[PDB]
């Protein structure tokens, strides 16, 4: 746990350090998938954390 | 502006991070800052 958000952080950090740049996240279907209503999954937890980290990083 | 008051703002993301236990101190501190800086209006986007 905490691995996906940290990887997104590392990627966006080394990107913003080298601006201007381009990022290409192929098949975002596994990261930007809609937040479900239920499902107690640590993979769901990591998806939520990666999703909001992505969101705040492009913020 | 027309009310003539200091404006504080936030977002739904920085607070809903999953680092456990951090939210309580965060909201405590931001509200105490509002109180000691009042009057003021806290705008917060995507509250949901």
């Amino acid at each position: 746990a905490g691995v996906a958000a940290a990887r997104v952080n590392s990627l966006f950090y080394n990107a913003r350090k080298k601006a201007p740049a381009i990022i290409f996240i192929d098949e975002i279907d596994a990261i930007g998938r809609a937040r479900s209503t239920l499902g107690g999954d640590p993979g769901s937890m990591e998806r939520e954390s990666a999703l909001l980290a992505m969101l705040v990083q492009m913020d | 502006a027309e009310g003539g008051v200091r404006m504080f703002t936030c977002s739904g993301t920085d607070f809903y991070d999953v680092y456990s236990g951090v939210g309580a101190r965060r909201v405590r501190e931001t509200f105490d800052r509002l109180r000691n800086a009042a009057p003021a209006i806290l705008f917060i986007d995507e509250f949901d």
